[PDB]
């Protein structure tokens, strides 16, 4: 009994003419039932043989049920249907639920089926019941409401649905409700019976528009089993997680393993599966089956048990501050928690994200922080106070020298080894009595000393790289090298400790090792 | 009133742009924002069939404890029909910027164009399914705007126009520039004026409520190390800085130069110079002293604007539409990167604006979902430019300041 939502067919585009299936006589008597019991109740109307438009229809039985059940085919329709503002993509994270005295599921009977289709729409909604009979046709009619499978219906349901709650909304500031789909969660802080009671309150006053919903006794009890965890007012989880304990592991297998330790990472901490990833190398069929390494079973293991133990997240206090604490778990590996209370999680989760082919835990440290924030806003719209493992004149140096520009909010060091510092610096200047090499896969010297090597199966870029590597080597403490290579300069310039080039790790090594390093760059003739 | 019928360009739908989440502090000053927009008539809510959207941020007013509704209708700008600049300006002393934005709220916007208006107001972790909305004036910050108000804008100016012929008055997108030559104390009256003289039709400061001043906007040119002693190192940096500006300025020699240089030597090693070299770097030293001539304005191309990092607070750009054919440069110095970086952008588009009377293209030394994140939150300015994000070459930044 509700404003209908106005309709429009794509530009340039008529309705769907599209022929009916031969259906059976069987089929025949169960659409005429349903499309009659239809009829009686307004969702649908019989119609002149003015209307052209056609859109398949069919019959298919209830599951496990002996029951006929009709469905309609609206591809086409859909294919020429306007588009819509998005059926929200974007989904609410546990993290970012303040908890409740109790919280209900209101399971929304009859949908789609409780409104209005805009009338000048519902032409298009054609669709035919065939006759048994050859010069007896068949019923032709058209939809009021809103069908199933249809492009809008979600949409405009979605729409009106909230539209409904909007005022009871507004007269229940103390009340809380989120609509998903067909659900209606609805969680309070009223006393169990006050809170029970209200419900009902709700419950009429989607009544009073023809909105079915379950009683007391039918509705679904907590925790909620919510696409990936399990819901109770006061506390979260993950969907319970246990490792098969196969001895024969294929390549699919693991996959599916790896995606499945992933998920639980966002909130199960330690999680590792760098050794179960390392499995995948090389592998040719999803049937492969590849045996364990003493690294990857004993992974599973340390997963294995970190799983049995079972963890709830708490819900967000907006009263409180958040806090985010990142910690370096291994090369190339961040893991990072944010609470507002000490240990009482909110969420869990781990960086390894590089961006780049070389980088410094600094940069890299860096990235992680805006992964946080950009998560906190989303979830919180609020962004934390970060613990970090570094000390701002080792950040303030990197920074000030990195020629893009960067920035992170309130943090605060936080002595948790390992630290993130520098493990080398450029010297920014030339190095007095420090011999000077001159590099193009060979050196030259001002005393004298050379070396032109060989490089086989080498790339102009790598062979570059080379020569600096072998002046570093054959070196002393102190040196200043000169190239003509902007590439290696920039490259080196970052000062990168990470790399996945073999040569650059190398020369990395080399770096640290030096006293004092002068990097110079000239042109090339 | 009579609307005026106003149209996308040809074939060109409207924009579907997804929506930068906000913090719980922005969100509330926009609902609260909207919410008396809405009761004015000015906006109204608006149904699942309208499938359009524009980014919408809250930015703060300077010197002024509100918020200001900014709305990123680049998209759409980009995809509006074609409605069809004083050099005097820039050589004024003094130019006040002006907001004149709330002008076009008493102007209806044509009915059928509104749906492409729509925005949303978002909610904390998708609790909520958001709040969307359509313009039923003209919107600050669209194009369109400006246009379909010029004529009644001309009309309650034309008195003050002659009456003080002496001024100039520009007006680009929200904004009105009003030059001047005056004493920044007559200067600051007559704005004021202005002001009531509008309030008389249909205004705070913009830009710190503060001035600009065009006639002091100078040129950085290239620079050389003039040193006492100058060592091997010194010498390639030298070479390395002229060999690239040669490129611009053809007259640079390196010659003698590069000639100080055969032979391993030392770095540090330092190198009297000769009678030759000593000319050709003064030479060199006198070329750059000036512009590249040649290189002039071009209304058809698009202006762009990059951007380095130079270090303490420092950076350096440059405005031209071809490479290495610069219409400016500059230097920027003072907070934090991102806040500096605003500035700077702002600053310059300003510029752009008050010279060329257009916005740049700019391309920025960072991180898509850094500025992303912080840009909203010293931005001050009613326009957006467009900006793309890059990765600066060490050597560029060393080639300038
Ligand atoms: C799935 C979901 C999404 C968003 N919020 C909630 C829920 N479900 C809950 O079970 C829940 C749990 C605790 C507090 N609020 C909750 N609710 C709020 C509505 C009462």
């Amino acid at each position: 009994p509700i404003e209908t939502v106005p309709v429009k067919l794509k530009p340039g585009m008529d309705g769907p003419k599209v022929k009916q299936w031969p259906l059976t006589e069987e089929k025949i008597k169960a659409l005429v039932e349903i499309c009659t019991e239809m009829e009686k109740e307004g969702k649908i109307s019989k119609i002149g043989p003015e209307n052209p438009y056609n859109t398949p229809v069919f019959a298919i039985k209830k599951k496990d049920s002996t029951k006929w059940r009709k469905l309609v085919d609206f591809r086409e329709l859909n294919k020429r249907t306007q588009d819509f503002w998005e059926v929200q993509l974007g989904i609410p994270h546990p993290a970012g639920i303040k908890k409740k005295k109790s919280v209900t599921v209101l399971d929304v009977g009859d949908a789609y089926f409780s409104v209005p289709l805009d009338e000048d729409f519902r032409k298009y909604t054609a669709f035919t019941i065939p006759s048994i009979n050859n010069e007896t046709p068949g019923i032709r009619y058209q939809y009021n409401v809103l069908p199933q499978g249809w492009k809008g219906s979600p949409a405009i349901f979605q729409s009106s649905m909230t539209k409904i709650l909007e005022p009871f909304r507004k007269q229940n500031p103390d009340i809380v409700i989120y609509q998903y789909m067909d659900d209606l969660y609805v969680g309070s802080d009223l006393e169990i019976g006050q809170h029970r009671t209200k419900i009902e309150e709700l419950r009429q006053h989607l009544l009073r528009w023809g909105l079915t919903t379950p009683d007391k006794k039918h509705q679904k009890e907590p925790p909620f089993l919510w696409m990936g965890y399990e819901l109770h007012p006061d506390k979260w989880t993950v969907q319970p997680i246990v490792l098969p304990e196969k001895d024969s592991w294929t390549v699919n297998d693991i996959q599916k393993l790896v995606g499945k330790l992933n998920w639980a990472s966002q909130i199960y901490p330690g999680i590792k599966v760098r050794q179960l990833c390392k499995l995948l190398r090389g592998t040719k069929a999803l049937t492969e089956v590849i045996p364990l390494t003493e690294e990857a079973e004993l992974e599973l293991a340390e997963n294995r048990e970190i799983l049995k133990e079972p963890v709830h997240g708490v819900y967000y206090d907006p009263s409180k501050d958040l806090i985010a604490e990142i910690q370096k778990q291994g090369q190339g590996q961040w893991t990072y928690q944010i609470y507002q209370e000490p240990f009482k999680n909110l969420k869990t989760g781990k960086y390894a994200r590089m961006r780049g082919a070389h980088t410094n835990d600094v940069k890299q440290l860096t990235e992680a922080v805006q992964k946080i924030t950009t998560e906190s806003i989303v979830i919180w719209g609020k962004t934390p106070k970060f613990k970090l493992p570094i000390q701002k004149e080792t950040w303030e140096t990197w920074w000030t020298e990195y020629w893009q520009a960067t920035w992170i909010p309130e943090w605060e060091f936080v002595n948790t080894p390992p630290l993130v510092k520098l493990w080398y610096q450029l010297e920014k200047e030339p190095i007095v009595g420090a011999e000077t090499f001159y590099v193009d896969a060979g050196y030259v010297t001002n005393r004298g000393r050379q070396k032109v090597v060989t490089l086989t199966d080498t790339t102009n870029q790598k062979t570059e790289l080379q020569a600096i590597y072998l002046a570093l080597q054959d070196s002393g403490l102190e040196v200043n090298i000169v190239t003509d290579s902007q590439y290696a300069l920039g490259i080196i310039q970052a000062q990168p400790d990470q790399s996945e080039s073999e040569l650059v790790n190398q020369i990395i090594e080399q770096l640290i090792k030096k006293e004092k390093v002068y990097l110079a760059w000239v042109p090339a003739h | 009133i009579e609307t005026v019928p106003v149209k996308l360009k040809p074939g060109m739908d409207g924009p579907k742009v997804k929506q930068w989440p906000l913090t719980e502090e922005k969100i509330k000053a926009l609902v609260e924002i909207c919410t008396e927009m809405e009761k004015e008539g000015k906006i109204s809510k608006i149904g699942p069939e309208n499938p359009y959207n524009t980014p919408v941020f809250a930015i703060k007013k300077k010197d002024s404890t509100k918020w200001r509704k900014l709305v990123d209708f680049r998209e759409l700008n980009k995809r509006t029909q074609d409605f069809w600049h004083p050099a005097g300006i820039k050589k004024k002393k003094s130019v006040t910027v002006l907001d004149v934005g709330d002008a076009y709220f008493s102007v209806p916007l044509d009915e059928d164009f509104r749906k492409y208006t729509a925005f949303t107001i978002p909610s904390i972790n998708n609790e909520t399914p958001g709040i969307r909305y359509q313009y039923n004036v003209l919107p600050q910050g669209w194009k369109g705007s400006p246009a379909i108000f010029q004529s009644s804008m001309t009309k309650i100016l034309e008195p003050f126009r002659k009456q003080n012929p002496d001024i100039v008055i520009y007006q680009y997108m929200d904004d009105l520039y009003v030059g001047s030559d005056l004493e920044i104390g007559q200067h600051r009256t007559k704005i004021e004026e202005l002001r009531q003289h509008l309030l008389r039709w249909g205004p705070p400061f913009l830009w710190m409520g503060y001035e600009l001043h065009p006639d002091k906007w100078t040129v950085q040119p290239i620079v050389l190390p003039e040193k006492d002693s100058w060592t091997v190192n010194d010498i390639q940096k030298l070479v390395g800085k002229l060999n690239w500006a040669s490129q611009i300025y053809p007259g640079i020699k390196v010659r003698q130069l590069c000639k100080l240089l055969r032979g391993t030597k030392a770095l540090t090693e330092v190198i009297p110079l000769t009678e030759e070299a000593e000319l050709e770097l003064a030479e060199n030293r006198e070329i750059l002293k000036e512009p590249v001539h040649g290189v002039y304005y071009d209304p058809s191309k698009d202006l762009i604007a990059e951007i380095q990092k130079q270090g303490q607070g420092q950076w350096t750009y440059q405005i031209y539409q071809e490479p290495f054919k610069n219409l400016k440069t500059g230097k920027y110095a003072r907070t934090n990167d991102v806040k500096q970086l605003t500035e700077a952008v702002q600053k310059i588009t300003t510029e752009s604006i008050v010279i060329w009377g257009k916005t740049p293209k700019f391309k920025l030394p960072i991180q898509k979902e850094t500025w992303e994140t912080w840009w909203t939150e010293y931005w001050q300015a009613t326009w957006i430019p467009e900006w793309e994000f890059v990765n600066t070459p060490p050597l560029v930044k060393l080639w300038y300041q």
